[PDB]
């Protein structure tokens, strides 16, 4: 066997169709992959204190808003998990929570988010389906309840493990006092409710005047 | 990357400090008028100069 | 051969499936057009829903992939920017166009050829709609703008209370007339504020002899009610005065701190005192005001109003006769606020809206501004009162504006379809096939009317192209051009005499449009996507 020095040369340059066909979509492959890398894992490997004012919190956290309450977004497909996450600006807030059914935990921090994004109009709120990111099967027993929490495409919220740090009962004030002493909520503002809406639109400058 | 452009247009002198700025360096002009493009938007044109 | 990494589609097929698209795009919008035509609703990913019957915002709401679908979707955004009505015509109008000029390139037709029997019977349906099809509104008076907003917002929500609507849509259109340098009166329209609010029926919407906020008094000590009110106008916050950022305080003596952080405070404190003593009752400012501020207003019995909207300011303080100010500082280096820039109104108030409460300015003096407040059953349906509220404004600004007005009921198209087919022979050998063509493909508007009332849409046609048909050729009975389509009966029907017009502009334009859309896209004989 001689010849070993090839230069393939004409070869690659006339297959270059073929090979970048493969390329895409291992490309596509690896961006999703990766966007998950930083939390698959190393996370898995590794008297006023009696809250006199949870109860009315709770009680004013009871009248959410007018038209209905809404409900959690949830991701169909890591495609849409990725063209969801790359897009808006840095000033958008998101926190992600991976779940399945029937295992405990999930209905009541889900309820927690969703009254949450309801006070919380900045955030972007959403839940996707174990299944649907395809995270290692690791996760898939012992690391379902994750607090996960993304700002403009880089970590701010590293909570994996929420059950052993609030319970399984714990209410909208527990998972929000969790997340603000953590430098992750926003400062909350006095918002209003108009009667229901005013702009319509603002495009065109044709306003006012008294030319004589 | 315009200013070059707007001088050679008008025959403005640019100003960078306020004790130069006298009235040889201004570009006479007879009309400087914003246009609606028919709500499709503003335009702003300066027709009609001095040395063109 | 081409190592292109992409996709390439070439000859008929491209062409087949650029008419596929259009043909898909105006399919879409084609069952809402006209007086039998029946609102669409739309519902995203999240769970929005938005009911409406407007061409444009439903090729909006709609994600589209195809480039000439695009081309139409945006063909109907410009069509609303620049008319505000017909934006579904014109989509129709563009995609019958492309679908018959494609049929005639089938035929081994040069699409150059194609191309400029377009332009010359584009240019043609113009001249002919100037010469013979515009009604002057000169001798027709107010009943031709109430009958252009009832034509335009027939096949809306709000349809059959028309007899109301379009009285309120010209009084508020002429509330806000001003006329400009040349002598040309203007109708700037969007200055109109439209406010919406669930509750009673249609019938209780208002009409505002002024100006409507969506904004509250910033505390509930103030009154709710001023009768003489001197609107003062700010476009600044009224806060504690903050050092700004190049400017920095240490202290070495303690004995001044005291005095810094009053004066802190008594800096805002003197600048209110200053705009109150001019006899000041309403305060707006486009900036925050917090608690010492408000109290500094509630002790005087004046209304303070925060975070009002800029433009909403700008309206107020030019109806009213005030002026912005970003400072309170004169030509002479000092703090000033004098009264001649005070505005004035008839009476500010702060009504209860279906438990919810407004700021109304009522009856602003040196000028009369107004505004609406649309009341409906739920949210969705106030939208899409708003939305025709909108298009009825633009009808009636575009009458005004411009004094001709044209039949509707597709009387228009019918005259121009025989026009052209007639004088397509007299030119060229193979641009009169494309202008026949372009004849042919204006009667989708007519055909649509029909099908969508559910009447016989070949003999309602057939009978408009005999009636348009006599009219042309028959020198004594020119009254005939108005014959249009009575959609209620099924019969053709005299628009004019009817009141069913529109601005020629709109059909001027919507031409236009779709005649350089379709151009646009019959150019393309090939497609290259290059693979992301
Ligand atoms: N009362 C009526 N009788 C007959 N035709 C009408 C009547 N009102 C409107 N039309 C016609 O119906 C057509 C469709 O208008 P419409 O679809 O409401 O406007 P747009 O195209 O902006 O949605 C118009 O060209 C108009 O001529
Ligand atoms: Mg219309």
């Amino acid at each position: 066997l001689a010849g070993e020095g090839i230069s393939v040369n004409t070869g690659p340059k006339g297959v270059i169709n073929d090979w970048r066909r493969f390329k895409q979509l291992e490309t596509e492959q690896r961006e999703e992959q990766c966007r998950e890398m930083e939390r698959l894992i190393k996370k898995l490997s590794m008297f006023l204190q009696q809250y006199r004012k949870q109860r009315m919190e709770e009680m004013r956290q009871q009248l959410h808003k007018g038209p209905q309450f809404k409900q959690v977004f949830e991701i169909s497909s890591g495609e849409g998990f990725l063209d969801m996450i790359d897009k808006e600006q840095k000033s958008i807030v998101i926190m992600v929570h991976i779940y399945e059914d029937g295992i405990p935990g999930t209905e009541a921090m889900n309820g927690c988010m969703i009254c949450l994004a309801a006070e919380y109009p900045a955030v972007k709120f959403c839940k996707v389906k174990s299944s649907v990111i395809g995270a290692s099967s690791q996760f898939t027993r012992n690391a379902l309840p994750a607090l996960l929490i993304y700002k403009g495409g880089e970590l701010i919220g590293n909570f994996v493990r929420v059950t052993d740090q609030l319970g399984d009962d714990f209410f909208a004030v527990d998972l929000e006092a969790f997340l603000q002493e953590f430098g992750l909520l926003p400062e909350k503002e006095v918002l209003v409710l108009t009667s229901v809406r005013n702009s319509a639109t603002c495009h065109s400058e044709d306003s006012d005047l008294e030319i004589d | 990357e315009d200013i070059e452009f707007i001088c050679k247009t008008i025959g403005t002198k640019p100003v960078a400090h306020i004790d130069q700025f006298t009235a040889d360096m201004l570009g006479s002009a007879e009309l400087a008028e914003e246009v609606n493009l028919n709500g499709s938007g503003k335009l702003l044109k300066i027709t009609g100069c001095a040395s063109p | 051969p081409l190592s292109v990494f992409g996709d390439r589609s070439t000859g008929e097929t491209i062409r087949s499936q650029n008419v596929m698209a259009a043909a898909s795009i105006a399919n879409i919008v084609k069952s809402s057009l006209g007086p039998v035509g029946l609102d669409k609703m739309l519902v995203d990913d999240i769970g929005d829903v938005t009911i409406t019957n407007d061409g444009a915002t439903i090729l909006k709401l709609l994600e589209v992939e195809h480039p000439a679908a695009k081309v139409l979707c945006e063909l109907a955004d410009l069509q609303d920017k620049e008319v505000g009505d017909g934006t579904t015509s014109v989509v129709i109008i563009a995609a019958e166009l492309l679908k018959n000029a494609d049929e005639l390139v089938k035929q081994k037709i040069h699409p150059t050829s194609v191309i400029s029997g377009y332009r010359l019977a584009c240019k043609e349906a113009v001249r002919y709609i100037n010469e013979n099809l515009i009604v002057n509104t000169d001798e027709l008076g107010r009943d031709c703008l109430i009958n252009a907003a009832k034509t335009s917002m027939s096949s809306k929500i709000i349809g059959i209370n028309g007899d109301f609507f379009a009285n309120m849509v010209v009084d508020a259109v002429l509330a806000i007339k001003y006329t400009d340098i040349r002598g040309q009166p203007r109708y700037p329209v969007n200055s109109v504020n439209i406010l919406k609010a669930h509750g009673r029926s249609q019938m209780e919407s208002m009409l505002i002899s002024g100006y409507a906020l969506n904004c509250v008094v910033g505390s509930q000590g103030m009154p709710k009610r001023i009768v003489n009110a001197k609107i003062a106008c700010l476009d600044f916050s009224l806060q504690k005065t903050k050092m700004k950022l190049g400017v920095q305080v240490v202290i070495t003596d303690p004995e001044k701190l005291d005095q810094i952080r009053q004066r802190e405070s008594d800096i805002t404190k003197e600048r209110i005192q200053k705009i109150l003593a001019t006899g000041a009752n309403v305060i707006l400012t486009t900036g925050g005001i917090d608690d010492m501020c408000l109290k500094y207003f509630v002790e005087a019995g004046a209304m303070a109003v925060r975070r009002v909207l800029k433009r909403d300011l700008k309206r107020i303080a030019k109806a009213s006769g005030a002026t912005i100010l970003s400072t309170l500082a004169n030509l002479e280096g000092e703090e000033t606020f004098e009264a001649a820039m005070l505005g004035q109104a008839e009476e500010v108030v702060q009504e209860r809206i279906c438990d919810d409460e407004l700021i109304l300015i009522k009856n602003t003096k040196a000028r009369t501004s107004a505004s609406i407040i649309l009341r409906g059953a739920n949210d969705f349906m106030c939208d899409e009162m708003e939305r025709s509220l909108h298009d009825a404004l633009c009808v009636v600004k575009r009458v005004l504006e411009s004094k001709s007005v044209v039949p509707g009921g597709g009387a228009v198209e019918a005259a121009l379809s025989i026009y052209l087919e007639n004088y397509a022979t007299s030119m060229g050998s193979r641009e009169q096939l494309a202008i026949a063509e372009f004849a042919r493909s204006l009667l989708v508007i007519p055909n649509t009317l029909a099908v969508n009332a559910a009447q016989d849409s070949t003999d309602l046609v057939a009978k408009l192209r005999a009636f348009h048909n006599e009219a042309q050729v028959n020198p004594e009975r020119k009254n005939l051009k108005w014959i249009g389509l009575d959609l209620s009966n099924g019969k053709p029907r005299d628009n004019k005499q009817a009141g069913v017009f529109e601005p020629t502009i709109v059909k001027v334009k919507s031409l236009k449009f779709a005649t350089e859309a379709a151009i646009t896209i019959l150019r393309i004989d090939d497609l290259i996507k290059l693979h992301p």
